[PDB]
């Protein structure tokens, strides 16, 4: 059986600060005016699987997006790049 | 209960039956130009060769024996020494000048690797090494350049400093003051210049909110 | 003289004690480890700054830290044979 | 030209000879001054006079303290007891204004030793 | 009941100081003791600098990761 | 001024070396000073054939090298780095056959590596294992490609040594 | 009763998140806490909610953002029209080298584009300020 | 001069020198008069450095310390 670890012993793990998102101070960063760029959250492939545009022409489907460089996925990538 | 022996100053014991047999050198201390000592004396069951720590070896006699250095170090290295031959009972004072003796090394009798009781840790820290306050966070204060002597309160507080000042957002801006309302020191409570302090900053506080309001 | 200081993560294992070279460390009763003793420095005055405590330390980071202070050097610090300050 | 060389033969000899001479021997004379380099060197009475000075000026009497700024220590505290009581394990004897004290004071009876020499 | 990560667990090492930073060891035991302010003990298959290979941490230093991949330390 | 200038070929500060004066000179220059040195050793000489096997290599040398180009001034045979691939003396071929290469060598030994995993198996190759790895580095700009892209290749930063602490913890 | 490392790790996180307030309130001074340091200018709060305030335009907080978008507009037209004018189209070397004077116009005309610039960033500020 | 350099004896290159010294005795006077000012004033200077501020100077020195309006103004208008 586990004994519940009280708050103050709870470990603070550092994954769950990366740097794209306020740390634990939770001050908001920088504003941007491009765009308001919220927390990104990795979704660029299921998003590329649900999108239309493949059709038997690469001998693909909806859900099957032809995209042999996987340049779709690159942008999940960049959670573990940077 | 410890007892302090006599060891009298070198130069007054020219010859003494406790000086272990030993060959000789001009690595020992410079009489002309220092005055401070160290002895050692220790409790031998036999005559056992060892090596003095000031040059060319020796020989302890059988019973109590005696030995007189410049350093803490030489003495400490010569315990060490005799430690690994077995002999316990070595003890290590500083002489003085004037021939006070302060017996050192087994500071309460005991040796310092074993726990004794009566002891209290002395520069201890209570947290990991890199719990230390910053350097830079107490600059022009007691720890100028010492963040690893900040006690462990003046930590906390210099890192629930640099917690607090992250959310810039909200900080309260320093009123400026005004120059115009200096008096003499000559020219009341304190609580109540407190409460009026507080007073002035809230009317400051209020002041602040207005004008942050009109345009936004 | 040089500042030795000793952090909790301490466990008493007596290491630096024993490498000491001029006796400035001792083992105190503790309830912090399981050991049940912390190093301590005392006789912080005798430090020679050799860190023969930190080579012997065993924990990750040091549990011992010499800091050396030269503009604070005295005869016992600097290990003088020849000339006395005393 | 060149008869201004009569201004070089008192004034090289007297710049390059004679005055670092007196400046070498001057700087041996002042080196065992009661205060050398007492900006430099710890323990010296000039430096202690310097902080009692500053000490004794009224803004300067307590900025060397690393808790200054709070200008209600009164409320403070009371905060911070109204924090503990609420965070207080059950049944635990330790307050805040003891817990405080202990933090505060510390056993590093080596640290800057010298202050005496200087007083 | 225990009170950090079980025996033989993985556990991401979060002392900054720590030679094994963010990465992960495997727990050799846990003080039960509520006086012990680093109780578990982690060892790493990588040495520091010290030739070590274990250490103590606090039971916030740790939190349980998975075990160490091909390539991942 | 013109989209044809673009191209190394048309410069004013370099000539083709069968056309240049100075590549001319220096090499007959080493021709006779490599004749001179022969003539000093007999005739039915193994280093008098030496010496015409190298004469030989000198004159095929610079039949082989009239083509490139080289500066007016001094007539050495210069090498084209603008990224121009059909050009005498280009950089791409070796530039890519060498990228090739290294590629291979350091996606055979990352592969070695992560299939060991293990000291023991890093100071006694596991030569078997070893050979196999660096057979199969051949797919290695595929193989990296698809690494990269799903993810295999690099690890989050929070999964690795940071560095020291440079702050309070 | 034992105070554990535990209850001591306790008492730290409570002291620092209520005295960390309490230096964020303005019962605490400090010379961080000055106007020029950390702290916003009073009455003039550059960002809030992590947004972009009306007072980092300083002036131009007042103006709407259809008459900002409005002059941001006018001004880079006016300001690329110069700079081409002068630049391209226009040239005035040739007559300068003759000795004759500038266009005056297109001098104070192409200093709009980078005006125009900022003021297309005031507009954007402003709009995603609602007002 | 006996010429070291190359290309001073190729071109012949010279180091003209004045028949007369360009300064007299009196204008060299004049440059230490002013010389000796700098000095002074410059052990003064650095007798200051040494010494530092001296906040003990409110409990006797004479006067009782002014702040000029303009220094008090940047001191209302902060940094
Ligand atoms: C620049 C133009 C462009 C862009 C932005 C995209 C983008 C996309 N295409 Mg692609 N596509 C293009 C041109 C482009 N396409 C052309 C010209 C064709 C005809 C051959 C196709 C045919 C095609 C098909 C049949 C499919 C896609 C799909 C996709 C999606 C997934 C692949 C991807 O990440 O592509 C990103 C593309 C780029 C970043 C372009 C990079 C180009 C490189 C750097 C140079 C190569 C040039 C080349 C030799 C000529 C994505 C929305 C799939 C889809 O619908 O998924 C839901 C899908 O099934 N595309
Ligand atoms: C051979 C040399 C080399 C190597 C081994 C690395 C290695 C690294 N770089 Mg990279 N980098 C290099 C050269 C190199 N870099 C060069 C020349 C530049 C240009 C200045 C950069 C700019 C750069 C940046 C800005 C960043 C990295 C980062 C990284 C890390 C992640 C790489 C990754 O996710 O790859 C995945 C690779 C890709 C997505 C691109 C594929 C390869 C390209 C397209 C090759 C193009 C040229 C080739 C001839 C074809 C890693 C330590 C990141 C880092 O430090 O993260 C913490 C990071 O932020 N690098
Ligand atoms: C910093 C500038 C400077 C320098 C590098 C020199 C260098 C020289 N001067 Mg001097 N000189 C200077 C300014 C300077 N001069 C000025 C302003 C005057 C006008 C009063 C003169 C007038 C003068 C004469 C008349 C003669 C020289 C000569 C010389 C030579 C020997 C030194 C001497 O006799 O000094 C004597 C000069 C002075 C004592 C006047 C003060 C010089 C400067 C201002 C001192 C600056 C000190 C420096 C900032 C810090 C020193 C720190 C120290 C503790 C290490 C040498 C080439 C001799 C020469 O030509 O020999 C061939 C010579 O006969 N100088
Ligand atoms: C920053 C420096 C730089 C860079 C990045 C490049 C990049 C390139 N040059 Mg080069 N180039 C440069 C300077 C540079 N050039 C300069 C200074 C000149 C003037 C002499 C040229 C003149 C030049 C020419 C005339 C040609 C290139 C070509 C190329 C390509 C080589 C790779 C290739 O074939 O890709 C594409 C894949 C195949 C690429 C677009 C060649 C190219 O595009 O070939 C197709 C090509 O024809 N370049
Ligand atoms: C498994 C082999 C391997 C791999 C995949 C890499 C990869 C990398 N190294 Mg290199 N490196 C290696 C071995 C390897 N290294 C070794 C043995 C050394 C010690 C000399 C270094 C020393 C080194 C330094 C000092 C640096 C890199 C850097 C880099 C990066 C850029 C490439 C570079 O600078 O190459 C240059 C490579 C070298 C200077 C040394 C290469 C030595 C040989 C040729 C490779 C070893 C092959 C191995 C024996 C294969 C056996 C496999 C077989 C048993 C099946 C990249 C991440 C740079 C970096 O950090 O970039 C971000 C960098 O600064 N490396
Ligand atoms: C002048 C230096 C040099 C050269 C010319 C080469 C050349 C080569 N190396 Mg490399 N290599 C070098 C230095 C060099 N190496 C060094 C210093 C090391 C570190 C010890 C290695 C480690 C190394 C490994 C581990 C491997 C190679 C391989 C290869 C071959 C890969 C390409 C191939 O076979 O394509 C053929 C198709 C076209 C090639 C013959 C690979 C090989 O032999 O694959 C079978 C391979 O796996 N090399
Ligand atoms: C008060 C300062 C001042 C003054 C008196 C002048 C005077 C002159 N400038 Mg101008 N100039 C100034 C500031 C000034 N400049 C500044 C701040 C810049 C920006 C860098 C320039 C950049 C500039 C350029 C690039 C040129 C001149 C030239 C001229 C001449 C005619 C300009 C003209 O007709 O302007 C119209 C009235 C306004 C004249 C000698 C021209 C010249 O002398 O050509 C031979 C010329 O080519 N000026
Ligand atoms: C100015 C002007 C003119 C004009 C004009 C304008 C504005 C023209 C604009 C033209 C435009 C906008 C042309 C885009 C082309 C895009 C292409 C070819 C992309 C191919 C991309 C491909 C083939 C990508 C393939 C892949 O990525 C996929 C899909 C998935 C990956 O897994 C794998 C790869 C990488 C292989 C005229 C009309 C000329 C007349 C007169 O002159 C005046
Ligand atoms: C109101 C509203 C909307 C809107 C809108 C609309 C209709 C906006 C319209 C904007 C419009 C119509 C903007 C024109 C700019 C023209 C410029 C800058 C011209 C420069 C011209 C230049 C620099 C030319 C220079 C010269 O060429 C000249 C003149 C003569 C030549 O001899 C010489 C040169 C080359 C030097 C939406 C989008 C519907 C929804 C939204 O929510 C709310
Ligand atoms: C004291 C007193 C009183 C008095 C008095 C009186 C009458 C006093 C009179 C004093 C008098 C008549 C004092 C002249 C000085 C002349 C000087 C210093 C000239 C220097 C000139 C110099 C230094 C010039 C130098 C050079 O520039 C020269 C010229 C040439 C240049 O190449 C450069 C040099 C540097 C070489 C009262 C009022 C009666 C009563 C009171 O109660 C007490
Ligand atoms: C064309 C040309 C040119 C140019 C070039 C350039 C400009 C380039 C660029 C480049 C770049 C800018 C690049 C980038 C990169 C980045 C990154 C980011 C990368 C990364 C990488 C990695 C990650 C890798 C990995 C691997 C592999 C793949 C293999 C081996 C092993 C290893 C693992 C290493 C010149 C003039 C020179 C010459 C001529 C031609
Ligand atoms: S200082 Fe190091 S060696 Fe000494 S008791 Fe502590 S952990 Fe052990
Ligand atoms: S530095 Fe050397 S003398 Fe000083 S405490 Fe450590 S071991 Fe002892």
């Amino acid at each position: 059986e586990m004994a519940t670890l009280p708050k103050h012993m709870q470990p603070v793990d550092t994954a769950d600060y990366p740097v794209y998102k306020p740390g634990p101070s939770g001050v908001p960063k920088l504003p941007q005016l491009v765009g308001d760029w919220g927390v990104p959250l990795p979704g660029s492939y299921k998003a590329c699987l649900t999108m239309v545009g493949p059709d038997v022409e690469t001998a693909c489907e909806v859900g099957k997006p032809w995209d042999p460089l996987g340049l779709s996925k690159l942008y999940d990538r960049n959670f573990d790049f940077n | 209960e410890i007892v302090v022996e006599s060891i009298p100053r070198p130069e007054d014991l020219l010859e003494s039956p406790k000086f272990p047999m030993f060959e000789g050198s001009t690595g020992g201390y410079m009489s002309r130009s220092t005055r401070e000592r160290h002895a050692i004396t220790w409790t031998a069951k036999d005559q056992n060769k060892f090596e003095m720590p000031t040059g060319g070896f020796a020989i302890m006699n059988k019973g109590e024996n005696l030995c007189y250095f410049r350093k803490k170090e030489q003495c400490i290295s010569l315990g060490k020494q005799l430690r690994k031959m077995k002999i316990e009972n070595y003890k290590i004072y500083r002489l003085k000048k004037d021939g006070t003796v302060i017996f050192m090394h087994p500071a309460d009798g005991v040796f310092p690797e074993k726990v004794n009781k009566g002891r209290v840790q002395v520069n201890g820290r209570p947290f990991t090494i890199r719990g230390n306050p910053q350097q830079s966070e107490l600059k022009w204060t007691k720890y100028h350049m010492k963040s690893y002597e900040a006690d462990p309160l003046t930590t906390l507080f210099i890192k629930a400093r640099v917690m607090a000042f992250q959310d810039i957002p909200n900080l309260f801006a320093l009123p400026q003051p005004n120059m115009e309302e200096m008096v003499p020191v000559e020219e009341y409570t304190k609580q109540e210049y407190t409460t009026r302090l507080m007073e002035a900053l809230k009317r400051v506080q209020d002041d602040r909110k207005a004008k942050e309001a009109k345009s936004l | 003289s040089h500042a030795v200081k000793i952090y909790d993560t301490c466990i008493g294992c007596t290491l630096c004690v024993r490498a000491c070279p001029t006796d400035v460390l001792e083992m105190v009763p503790a309830t912090v480890n399981a050991a049940k003793q912390v190093a301590s420095s005392p006789r912080v005055e005798d430090c020679v700054g050799c860190k023969r405590c930190e080579t012997a330390c065993p924990t990750d980071f040091l549990s011992i830290r010499v800091y050396l202070q030269e503009n604070e050097e005295t005869q016992y610090s600097l290990g003088l044979d020849l000339a006395d300050w005393s | 030209y060149g008869d201004n060389r009569k201004w070089s033969a008192v004034l090289v000899p007297l710049t390059t000879l004679v005055f670092p001479a007196v400046a070498m021997g001057s700087f041996v004379l002042y080196s065992f001054q009661e205060d050398a380099f007492w900006r430099l060197v710890p323990g010296t009475k000039r430096a202690a006079e310097a902080e009692k000075a500053w000490r004794e000026h009224p803004l300067f009497k307590d900025s060397k303290d690393p808790m200054f700024g709070l200008l209600n220590p009164d409320d403070y505290e009371k905060g911070l007891e109204e924090a503990w009581e609420r965070a207080k394990p059950a049944g635990s004897t330790v307050t805040v204004k003891d817990k405080l004290k202990q933090l505060s004071k510390q056993d590093s009876p080596h640290w800057e030793s010298w202050r005496s020499l200087s007083a | 009941p225990w009170v950090g990560p079980k025996k033989g667990s993985w556990v991401k090492v979060l002392r900054p100081e720590s030679y094994w930073y963010q990465t992960r060891g495997q727990v050799v035991n846990v003080n039960q003791k509520p006086e012990i302010k680093y109780p578990v003990t982690v060892k790493f298959d990588r040495v520091n600098f010290s030739n070590v290979n274990t250490n103590g941490f606090a039971l916030w230093e740790v939190i349980e990761a998975p075990a160490p991949g091909p390539g991942e330390v | 001024n013109t989209p044809e200038h673009w191209t190394i070929k048309a410069s004013k500060r370099l000539e083709l070396c069968k056309d240049n004066k100075a590549y001319k000179k220096k090499f007959k220059d080493e021709l006779y000073k490599t004749e001179k040195q022969q003539k000093k050793y007999a005739t039915g000489s193994a280093v008098y054939a030496r010496f015409n096997k190298k004469i030989a290599q000198i004159k095929n040398r610079q039949e082989a090298y009239g083509d490139r180009l080289c500066g007016k001034q001094d007539g050495n045979p210069r090498v084209v780095a603008t990224g121009e691939w059909n050009v005498r003396a280009s950089v791409m071929w070796p530039a890519s056959i060498f990228l090739y290469t290294a590629g291979w060598i350091g996606w055979a030994g990352r592969s070695y590596l992560i299939r060991t995993n293990d000291e023991t198996k890093e100071l006694n190759i596991d030569v078997p294992l070893a050979l196999t790895c660096m057979a199969s580095g051949f797919s290695w700009p595929v193989a990296a490609w698809q690494e990269i892209v799903n993810g295999e290749m690099a690890v989050p930063s929070s999964q690795i040594h940071p560095g020291g602490p440079y702050t309070q913890s | 009763y034992k105070e554990t490392p535990a209850d001591e790790r306790l008492f730290e996180q409570v002291y620092l998140q209520y005295t960390s307030e309490y230096m964020k309130g303005p019962m605490y001074w400090h010379k961080d806490k000055l106007q020029g340091s950390l702290p916003d200018y009073p009455g003039r709060p550059m960002i809030r909610d992590g947004k972009y305030t009306p007072y980092v335009l300083g002036n131009l907080k007042s103006f709407s953002s259809n008459e900002l978008a409005f002059l941001s507009m006018l001004f880079f037209g006016v300001g690329l029209y110069g700079n081409l004018q002068f630049n391209y189209y226009d040239p005035q070397w040739a007559k300068v080298d003759a000795g004759g004077y500038f266009n005056v116009s297109y001098i104070v005309e192409s200093l709009l584009l980078p005006i125009s610039f900022f003021m297309h960033i005031a507009c954007y500020i402003q709009k995603q300020n609602g007002k | 001069r006996v010429p070291g350099g190359k290309r001073t004896k190729e071109l012949g290159l010279v180091v003209p020198i004045p028949e007369e010294d360009g300064l007299t005795d009196g204008q060299i006077a004049a440059l230490f008069v002013v010389a000796l000012v700098v000095l002074i004033a410059a052990v003064d200077l650095a007798r200051s450095l040494y010494f530092g501020l001296q906040p003990n100077k409110f409990k006797t020195a004479k006067g009782k310390g002014s702040i000029t309006p303009f220094m008090k103004r940047l001191i209302e208008n902060g940094f």
